């Protein structure tokens, strides 16, 4: 769920 | 390419000076940008069209990054 | 055009050099001999020192048109990684756990009875 918000709002 | 030929042509427009024994220069100058011209990038189609191209791309480059701010 | 622009030179100054060196050319008076073509390599030069320019401008538009797809690349490379994780994130959940729901919560509810039932035939087994 982190990744995901941290994948949402980063490129990777 | 382009920024040379430029200086060719101004190579090309001071030269043959006399007549004697003389180097065929300006028969190599030809030649040589000749080829230069059909080297060109963007003499194969109009500059009005490619500048379409890049506003249309740009719509869906914009678009996609807009539908990318609804995506948060 | 450009290239048209170019021949007629050449075969100006050819035809130039002719009758400047063979005296017998006087009767075949042909292009490069008069001031009127003179003229025509000048607005030749013109017109081939205008075509360039905008050329230039091309090249430079072409230019801006690979690093917009670099971007969609770009813009289109993560959703290969996108795709990747949405068959992850749905094998992560453990979907209809309603299953699981009415079966263990039943078991436990009474755990007070389950314990009681199973102190009165206890050492069923041989």
């Amino acid at each position: 769920l982190e990744r995901v918000i941290e994948m949402i709002q980063n490129c990777l | 390419f382009l920024p040379l030929v430029h200086n060719i042509i101004k190579c090309m427009d001071k030269d043959s000076p006399e007549v004697h024994q003389d180097l065929n220069a300006l028969k190599s100058k030809f030649q040589e940008m000749r080829k230069l011209i059909s080297t060109m990038p963007g003499i194969h189609l109009s500059p009005e069209q490619q500048q379409q191209q890049l506003q249309s791309l740009r719509e869906q480059v914009r678009t996609k990054n807009e539908l990318l701010q609804k995506y948060k | 055009r450009l290239l048209s622009a170019l021949e007629d030179l050449e075969v100006l100054s050819r035809e130039l050099i002719e009758m400047l060196a063979i005296s017998r050319n006087q009767k075949l008076l042909q292009a490069g001999e008069e001031n009127q073509v003179l003229e025509l390599l000048i607005h030749r030069d013109g017109e081939f020192q205008e075509l360039m320019k905008l050329a230039l401008n091309q090249g430079k538009i072409h230019h801006e048109m690979q690093v917009l797809e670099k971007e969609v690349e770009k813009r289109d490379s993560d959703i290969q990684q996108l795709q990747k994780q949405l068959k992850e994130a749905e094998q992560i959940l453990a979907t209809a756990v309603y299953q699981a729901k009415e079966k263990l919560k039943s078991i436990e509810k009474s755990s007070e009875e389950i314990i009681k039932y199973a102190h009165r035939i206890s050492a069923s087994n041989a």
